């Protein structure tokens, strides 16, 4: 269950509001989230 | 004969362009996408009004 | 033997995009978003590269 699980979760997160950093010109890296090499690119989201 | 004629042209043009204007009231902002609203635009045409 | 790849495609200062890069994966990217959410652009700024 866990890609439709994680899916979801961003969709609700990325409604709330944006991440400063996206304007840095900074790529974020790809955060592993479980084992078995599930990855995650995504700046902190500050600006509410 | 001309002269009739353009009358008759103008009167017809400012009779659809009422009605069409009047018609566009019809519409209640559509969310599509980015799009927020749908319009018509009649208007006479210059290039045909000289 | 050991096919090239694109790894990645960035748009800089594009509608919308200000400067994001894209890590293209070796077998399948899928964006994803409504509609205006900018898939089409991204495809055209690496068909346009
Ligand atoms: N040439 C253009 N001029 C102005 N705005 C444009 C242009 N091309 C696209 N846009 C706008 O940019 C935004 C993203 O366009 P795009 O075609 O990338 O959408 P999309 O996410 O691929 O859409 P869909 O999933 O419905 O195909 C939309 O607001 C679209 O109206």
């Amino acid at each position: 269950r866990h890609f439709d699980v994680a899916r979801i979760l961003v969709d609700q997160a990325v409604r709330l509001g944006v991440a400063e950093a996206d304007f840095s010109g900074l790529p974020a890296e790809w955060l592993a989230i479980n084992d078995y090499g599930a990855k995650v690119q995504a700046h902190v989201i500050d600006t509410y | 004969s001309s002269k009739s004629v353009a009358n008759i042209i103008r009167k017809t043009i400012q009779r659809e362009q009422n009605r069409i204007r009047m018609l566009n009231q019809g519409l209640q902002a559509v969310s599509f996408g980015q799009v927020r609203g749908v319009r018509l635009n009649v208007n006479v045409r210059e290039s045909h009004a000289i | 033997i050991e096919r090239g790849k694109f790894r990645s495609l960035t748009l800089v200062n594009w509608n919308g995009f200000f400067a994001r890069t894209f890590d293209l994966d070796e077998l399948v990217t899928t964006l994803s978003g409504g509609n205006g959410a900018g898939k089409s652009t991204t495809m055209a700024a690496f068909v346009t590269a």
